Formats: C-alpha cells, structure tokens, sequence
DNA sequence: TGCCCCCCCTTCGGTGCTTTGCACCGAAGGGGGGG
C-alpha cells in the first residue's frame, strides 16, 4: 500500500544499453541462486527481448565475507537518471564525518527492497544473466523494488531513512551519519568498544523497523589518522650533475602548482657541458634559491577549495615496490588532496590487485571528506584492466574512470 | 485466429509510421515458385490475405536453401527495421564443443518453420504487408500481412529465441539431469542415461514441444553419431570440425585471400599453429576487390607450411571440470603467437591464435600479455574459469618487466615453459647515471614550414655534430639525434634529451616498431652494454641543452 | 537479393597530448562461421 515516487530520465536521452560481460562459474552460479530467491520475493521478474535496454551484472565478496552479494553497474543508468538534487531529495554532506576518530561503513541496502518502484522506470533496470559457454541464451529480469546501486535508491527511501534514525540521533546527538547509496556511514569521537556498542545498537535498532550483504558487517575507518603525501625535494650534500638536473626538472614542474618557485640561480650551475655523475658545489645564490623553494612547497597552494558543482578527477601512479600515489583535484594544479598508498594487498605480486585496492581507497575517502565519487585516470591499459578488476572488487559501488598512459619523466610525487 | 503461445508486445519508434517501398522487378522463374509457397502458409494459418486497408509494403524476393532444392522466402524489412524499436538480443555468443562434457546419450533435433511457429504481435502485423506480382504485374495480385514471425524482421530472431527458451524452462527445471544447448531452432540434448530412458525423455521433449506449435521432423533428427552440429562432427570421445575447402586457384584476387584467411582463422580452433601474417600482409593497401595480387615468397612459404597443418585430421576432446585448465603459448615470429588449451597432455580442448598487432612501438612481453588476456576471457566464456599458464618466458624475465613497467600489469598464476624462441628483454635502461661514460646532449629541430631541420649532439668530452634533415619533423629530429649519439658513442652512454616524446617510447623497451628510424634505434639499443637515459627542461639553460638546443635552431 | 550473434584483418576518421605531428581507438567493411 505505498504508492510509487515516479521517476523520469533526463531529457533528450535514452536508457542504458550496456552488453553483459562473461562471468566466471563461482559468480554465476551466486546470481542464478541469488535472482531465483528474488523472483519469489516478487523483487525482480523475468522480461523479454521487446525491452531494449540492459546494464551489466556481477557479483562480489566484500572483505572478510564468506557470501556473494550481488551488484549491478548501474554507472550508465545513474548518469542519464534524473540529478535528485533537482527534486530536492539530495542528501546534506556533514563536513564533521571526516573529523571523527572512528568512521563504521553499514551495507543498508536490503532495506530498499521493500519499497516498489515506478512502473514507467521499472524497464530501465533490466539485466541479462549470461551461461558458461552460452547453454543457455540471456535471462533478462527488471527490478520491481528499489534496486541496489541505483543513486535513485537512498533519495526515495531517504524520507524513510530519517524516520528510522530519529530515535538513535536523538539519543547521540555528537554522531554524525551519512548515507551514500547502499552504505552508511557513522561516526563519534568515542572509545573504540563504546563506538562498537552504538553501531551494534543501530544494526538491532534497524531490525525494529526490519520485523515492522546482511546488516551484520561493518568496517571501520579513521578520517582523524588520515594524512597527505607532499611534493619534497631530497636532502644531499654533494650533488652530480644529474641529481641537480632531476632537481630542475622537478621545480620546473612543480612550478605550475607553486608559481613562486625559481631555477635562475640553480640552472646557471648546469652551464657547461659536464659529465652527468660529477660532482658540483652549489653557489651562493644557489643554496638561497634551495632553501627559499623548500618555503614555498610547505604553505597551501592559494585558491585551492572545493567546488560542489564541479566533478572530482583522481589520478594515480605506480612508483613500485608496492608504493602508489595519488591526487584528487578538481581543476588542473589545483589538487584537494594528495597521499600515497603501500603495502596494501597483493603487494609484490599482484599490480591490477593493487591498484584496485587503491580506488576503492581513494573513493572511501572520497565520500567521507565530499560525499562524491571521483573519475579515476588509471595508469593500466584497458584491456588488462577490463579482464581481473572484477576478481577484486569489494565495493558496492562503481566509479567512473578512464585510462591514460603517461611515462614518468620527473619522479615528481616520489623519490 | 488460432492462439498457439504467449505473444510479444511489439512497438514502432515514436513519431515513425510502416514501410512504403513497393516491389521491383522480378525474374519469372522466381515469381512462379513463390505463389507456391505464399498458397502453403494460408492454409496453415501462418498469412492472411485481408490487406486493402493496408497502404503498407515490404519487397520480397526468394533464394535456394543451402544444398537443398527448396526455395527460401525473404522479406527485405530493412524499412520496416529502421522504423521497428530496438531489441537487446539475448544471443550473447557461440557455444563451443570444447566446453562440452562427456555425455552417454546424445542427441540433435530441429524445429520446423521455427519463425512460421510463433504467433506474431497483434497490432504490428500491418505493416509486414507484402505484394506478390501475379503474371508479370498484368492483374493486381496477392496481398498478404505476417500473422507469424517472418525471415526478414530485425525481430525475428531475437523473438523467437526468447519465446524458445520459456517453453523449454519448464522441461529443464522439472529434469535437473539432462542438458540442452539451444540455439535458435536447433537443439543439442545429452545424458548419461541409458539411451531407452533417453530416447523417453526425447519423446517427452518432442511432444512438449508440439504442445505448443513446434515441431520436430524426423529428417533432421539425429540419433546416429556423428552429430553435426554448430559445423563441428561430435563423436563420443572427440572432436572435429567439419572439412574445411582451402580454394587452390592459381590467380588469386583480393577475394579471394579474404576468403583464404577467413577460413584459415576459422581453422585455428583446433588446428595448431596457423599463421596469416604473410597471406594477411598481401590484403593491406586501397586495392580493388577483384585486383590479382602475386603472392610473396613468404606468403607462399606460409601457405604451404598452414597446408602442411590441414593435411592430417586433428580432432578436439571434451571438458572435465575435475581437473585444471592448461593454457601454453608459443611464440611465433612477426608478432605471431599460437596456443593450445588441454587438460592431459597431448589432448587438446581447443587451440587458437593471437596476432594483433596493436601499437606503432611494442615488444614481445606486451604481446604475450595481450594474448593472455585473450585466452583468460576466451577461457571464462568457454568454461568459466582461468587456465593454468605455461608461458616461453623465465619468471626473472617477467618479474624484471612488471616490476619497473610504469602501468599496472599482471599475468594470472602461470610457470615457465623452456620452449624457444623464448621471450625476453633485449635491453634494459640503466636507473642511474654511468661513471666514467660520455654523456651525450642531444636535441633535435625541424621548420613547420619547409619540413627541413637539424638534429645533434655535444658532450662533455667537447665531442659534436650535427646533421641537416630534409622533409622531417620536429619529432623525427628529436629521435635522430638519440640516433646520432648511440651510433657515435661507447659500449656504455649517457644520453640528454629534452623530448617527451622520444622518452616515452625508449623506456617502454620496444623491439619491434611501425618507424623504420626507432627500429634503427633499437638495434643499437641492443648493442650497447649500459645506457642511460634522462630528461631536461628545453630553453631553461640547462647543460648542454641550452648549447646543443642553439646548433639545431 | 532479408534478419540476428560470435571471431580476425585492414582502413579511416575522430580525439587528445607526444601537439599541429603522432599515437590510440572504435566503427566499418572484407572474410570465416552459426541458425
Ligand atoms: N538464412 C536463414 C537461416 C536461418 N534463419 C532462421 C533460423 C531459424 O530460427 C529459422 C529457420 O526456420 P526453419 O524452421 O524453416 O529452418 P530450416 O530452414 O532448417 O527448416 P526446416 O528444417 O524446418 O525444414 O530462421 C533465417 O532467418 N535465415
Ligand atoms: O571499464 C570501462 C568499460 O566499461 C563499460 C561497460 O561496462 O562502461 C562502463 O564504464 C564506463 C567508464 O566508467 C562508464 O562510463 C559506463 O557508464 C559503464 O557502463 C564500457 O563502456 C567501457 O569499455
Ligand atoms: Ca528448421
Ligand atoms: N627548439
């Protein structure tokens, strides 16, 4: 008896017509047993080929769980759906959930199945489930209810949300909660095992609506630990002349982040035309311009702030061993945060494993500190990416990205 | 009308009304046997002749069946399919025998007048109108509207595929046991039942078939093996490919090599070691499809070896998930790469090969990693899982190149197979600077205009040169000077260039490249016992950049 | 002289930084194959 929130695209453009990529056996089998027990509940039915629209559909273990969860790559279909801040079920970002000390993420998204959706949108939602060497033809479904990773998901149910949480908030009112498409995110200034207490308070306060993937999970973080990674030029006493070079070369690009930065006095110490491992003093006016450069690197670039209206673009670097940096800008030279990653999981043997650990990572911190979700530059070649990501995702959500190819010329953000 | 399953609610684009395209002229022999056929699909219900409200039409036209005296009826909708909305086809790919288990009972049936069997949509019957002339377009004629998919609709397939699969869902569900492979009207069915069980359950699935309008003649019910099916011949244990015609005419056009690689690249998933390289090459150039090219030395070479292949019948085994997959390639030359998926030795699932040259400037370990990634997705289509990798390349080798690469990549869990050629590295850029090396400041510089330009050097031992360059660019330059300092210096080298572009080729280790100049590069790269390399900031009045930058403007 | 799907090989035009040349990629047209 809950009538449907209609839903509209945005003008001027289709639905998603994305093709299904192959699956592995383990993944298939998981969707096969996950869609059954989903048409019985009434959450999805089968369709036919007369839908022209589909989106890609896979499944993945979140860490330190044992059982699949489903997930769906609603990316085209969130793009071409409706901007809910038009309709002003956007949702408020609280600039204190990246000050707490303890942030605990809750895959809230089983709530969203009891709420129907709109008839007219219910075709955008289509998926197709492909078979190990195409026994079977696709099995298309669409979703009845609010699916899982569609942004239009947590607007609907936010009026639903913020019934639930008034008596928890009110109880606490020093926590702070944020909701990010199937996640939740809460965060206090507690003792760690009083913190635990008042998410297991939440997750049992959850079932009081529940009787009226699990909600058992949750992972925690610590905005307050979380540090930057700053451009820093390395301290010798006796340099080549191919050390003074690649010290050049840094300033001069660092020169379009921090416009103060001079190499007059450094260059006129490679005016000849010397062998690269000799070894030469630094002048006077040299050793000044140094010192007086180090100044400018340590206080904030100027103008740097961010933007709500404008997208956030990550890139990254491999610089091996393990290590990887990364910046998160909005405007070219104008980054919001930098910071480098290392020894994270399949360190030594593993690079597209890393590097996704690396993206889940930066959009984690993407979301607490802005509430979005950047488009990544990944330093990979499609093909290679395209073919193991989805081994390693852990996430309920996607991000957009794009590949780039750029030889690191000047060890810019690592020595 | 007769009911026989659930329909399909079609509709047109918005805004978009039915075809209007007429007829053209047709030969005599064909407009005769096709009021034959017309007659047949009226009696069975499958047509209807009540179209003067109609102001629709499609032409229509007629061809033989592959090797089968009967005429085939063909509707060219390709109006009608501009104005029809858009499908997604649940065909997502080709069934393979290679991902086929060992069964005990097998057999292959075909659905007749499968399109003719389903009942088409209500309302969009209109507009598959369609005029027949009667004697030469001397009286009016027979017009007809489809009351059932017709062969010639975008729709059609995908439709009738779907509508296929409802009607088997409950046989397979309520028969865990069996397996059917269903692609289009054909039907592959197998068990390890007795086949007097089996031949039941075929019944059973024949006459649940014919409880809703399908049929299934006995001239194409297969019971005897070898069964054809998807253009292979199953055999209980193995195998094969149906036989493959290689056209051995003695003046080849542009046609026919197509045809001749086409078949060749079709023959690659069983036959080892197939290459089309040479016979490929001849192909490349704004040629004529009729134009006679003569074949090369070693396009002819490559033929008679790819002969050498075919003569001798290869055949295929069939899927255990028990044990492992085994994915072994071989290096091939000239970007050739071949390789073989088995489970026990010698027997071989499937093979394939790997030739696509992506890339102006590549080597030998980014091509094995492409063709990896080739057979990972190849494998998780066929079977749904990776394979074990036996690769011609020394975990030192592999571990050295991911390792320092600057771009994200990885090979799944592989070991090392000593087969040779064996892949490696043919030269490796040093992380600093060479004591005791000349050191090398190169630049290069060329006129947007005239197209003419300088490139040289000058290092530290006071050694220079430059070289004048005509028709050139500001990157050829770029490149010729590293060119100049690797021809003109020692065993070991320091190198100085303010090219970006230059840089970001050599450190990428290629050894092979569409550029006859970066070719001539690598070839002293190899040569060579130490190299380095570094990059400096132009007009910024750095070493011998600054000095050298002056000689070539 | 129809429709739908998959594969490889080549060409061509669009895109964005290596920049106004050069490198990459996806679409398209040739062929193979399936129904
Ligand atoms: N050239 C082709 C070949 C196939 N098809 C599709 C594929 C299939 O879905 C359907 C053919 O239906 P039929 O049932 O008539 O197929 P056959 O020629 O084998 O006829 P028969 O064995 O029953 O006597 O139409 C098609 O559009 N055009
Ligand atoms: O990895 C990119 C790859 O994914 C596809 C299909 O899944 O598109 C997806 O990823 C894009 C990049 O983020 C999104 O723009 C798109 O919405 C999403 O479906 C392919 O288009 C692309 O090759
Ligand atoms: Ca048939
Ligand atoms: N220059």
């Amino acid at each position: 008896p809950i009538e449907t929130v209609p839903v509209k695209l945005k003008p001027g453009m289709d639905g998603p017509k994305v093709k299904q990529w192959p699956l592995t056996e383990e993944k298939i089998k998981a969707l096969v047993e996950i869609c059954t027990e989903m048409e019985k509940e009434g959450k999805i039915s089968k369709i036919g080929p007369e839908n022209p629209y589909n989106t890609p559909v896979f499944a993945i273990k979140k860490k330190d769980s044992t059982k699949w969860r489903k997930l769906v790559d609603f990316r085209e279909l969130n793009k071409r759906t409706q901007d809910f801040w038009e309709v002003q079920l956007g949702i408020p970002h609280p600039a204190g959930l990246k000050k707490k000390k303890s942030v605990t993420v809750l895959d809230v998204g089983d709530a969203y199945f009891s709420v129907p959706l709109d008839e007219d949108f219910r075709k955008y939602t289509a998926f197709t489930i492909p078979s190990i060497n195409n026994e079977t033809p696709g099995i298309r479904y669409q979703y009845n209810v609010l699916p899982q990773g569609w942004k239009g998901s947590p607007a609907i149910f936010q009026s639903s949300m913020t019934k639930i949480l008034e008596p928890f908030k009110k109880q606490n009112p020093d926590i702070v909660i944020y909701q990010y498409m199937d996640d939740l995110y809460v965060g206090s200034d507690l003792e760690i095992g009083q913190h635990r207490t008042k998410i297991e308070e939440l997750r049992q306060h959850l079932l009081r609506w529940g009787l009226t993937p699990f909600l058992w999970m949750g992972y925690e973080l610590h905005p307050d630990k979380w540090t930057v990674q700053p451009i820093v030029l390395p301290e010798k006493d006796s340099w080549t002349v191919n050390d003074i070079q690649k010290l050049v070369g840094k300033l001069n690009w660092a020169s379009q982040i921090y416009p103060g930065i001079k190499v007059r006095q450094l260059s006129k110490l490679l005016r000849g035309t010397k062998a690269l491992t000799e070894v030469i003093p630094l002048t006077e006016e040299a050793e000044l311009e140094l010192a007086e450069n180090r100044e400018i690197l340590k206080e904030p670039v100027h103008g740097v702030y961010y933007d709500p209206s404008k997208d956030l673009i990550a890139e990254i670097q491999k610089q091996g061993q393990g290590q990887w940096t990364y910046q998160i800008y909005q405007e070219p030279f104008k980054n919001l945060k930098t910071g480098k990653y290392a020894r994270m999981r399949g360190a030594h043997t593993n690079d597209v494993k890393q590097l996704t650990e690396a993206v889940q990572k930066i959009t984690t911190e993407s979301i607490v500190i802005w509430g979005k979700t950047p488009k990544f530059k990944l330093p990979i070649q499609k093909e290679t990416w395209e073919t193991w990501w989805t081994e390693y995702w852990q996430a309920t959500w996607i991000p957009e990205w794009e590949f780039v190819n750029t030889p690191p010329l000047v060890k810019l953000w690592y020595q | 009308p007769i009911s026989p399953i659930e329909t399909v609610p079609v509709k047109l684009k918005p805004g978009m009304d039915g075809p209007k395209v007429k007829q053209w002229p047709l030969t005599e022999e064909k407009i005769k046997a096709l009021v034959e056929i017309c007659t047949e699909m009226e009696k069975e219900g499958k047509i209807s002749k009540i179209g003067p409200e109609n102001p629709y039409n499609t032409p229509v036209f007629a061809i033989k069946k592959k090797d089968s005296t009967k005429w085939r009826k063909l509707v060219d909708f390709r109006e009608l399919n501009k104005r029809t909305q858009d499908f997604w086809e649940v065909q997502l790919g080709i069934p393979h025998p290679a991902g086929l288990k060992k069964k005990k009972s097998v057999t292959v049936l075909d659905v007749g007048d499968a399109y003719f069997s389903v009942p088409l949509d209500e309302d969009f019957r209109k507009y598959t109108a369609f005029t027949i002339p009667s004697i030469n377009n001397e009286t009016p004629g027979i017009r007809y509207q489809y009351n059932v998919l017709p062969q010639g609709w975008k729709g059609s397939p995908a439709i009738f595929q779907s509508s296929m699969t409802k009607i088997l869902e409950p046989f397979k569900k309520q028969n865990p046991d069996i397996v059917i492979y269903q692609y289009m009207d054909d039907l592959y069915v197998g068990s390890d039942l007795e086949i007097g069980q089996h031949r039941t359950k075929i019944e059973e699935l024949r006459q649940h078939l014919l409880r809703w309008g399908l049929t299934t003649p006995d001239k194409k019910h297969q019971k005897e093996p070898p069964f054809l099916w998807m253009g292979y011949e199953l055999h209980p244990d193995k195998w094969t490919v149906q036989p493959i015609v290689l056209p051995e005419k003695d003046s080849w056009t542009v046609n026919d090599i197509q045809k001749l690689v086409g078949k060749l690249n079709w023959a690659s998933q069983i036959y080892p070691g197939i290459k089309v390289r040479q016979l490929s090459k001849l192909l490349r150039g704004t040629k004529a499809l009729t134009e006679v090219i003569p074949l090369t030395e070693e396009a002819e070479l490559e033929l008679a070896e790819n002969r050498e292949i075919l003569k001798e019948p290869v055949h295929g085994v069939y899927y255990d998930p028990s044990k492992d997959l085994i994915a072994e390639i071989q290096k091939q030359g000239q970007g050739q790469w071949t390789y073989q998926i088995y489970q026990e030795p010698f027997k071989n699932l499937k093979t394939g090969k790997y030739a696509r040259m992506r890339g102006a400037h590549t080597n030998d370990v980014k091509q094995l990693t492409e063709a990896v990634q080739k057979i990972t997705t190849e494998s998780i289509v066929i079977w749904g899982k990776t394979p074990k990798f036996k690769l011609p390349i020394q975990k030192e080798t592999w571990e050295t190149w991911w390792t320092e690469y600057w771009q994200a990549t990885w090979i799944p869990e592989w070991e090392f197979v000593n087969t040779p050629p064996l892949v490696k590295l043919w030269y490796q850029l040093e992380k600093e600077p060479i004591v005791g090396a000349e050191t090398f400041y190169v630049d290069g510089a060329a006129n947007r205009e005239t197209k003419l330009g300088k490139a040289g050097y000058v290092t530290n031992k006071g050694r220079q040169k430059v070289v004048p360059l005509t028709n050139t660019t500001n990157q050829k330059t770029e490149l010729q000077a590293i060119y100049l300092a690797l021809q003109d210096s020692g065993l070991e080298v320091n190198i100085v260039t303010n090219s970006q572009y230059a840089l970001g080729i050599i450190q990428a280790q290629p050894d092979k490249s569409e550029s006859e100049l970066v070719n001539q590069i690598i070839e002293q790269l190899i040569k060579k016992e130490k190299v380095y390399l570094a990059w400096v900031p132009a007009h910024k009045g750095i070493g011998g950049n600054e000095q050298v930058d002056k000689l070539v403007s």
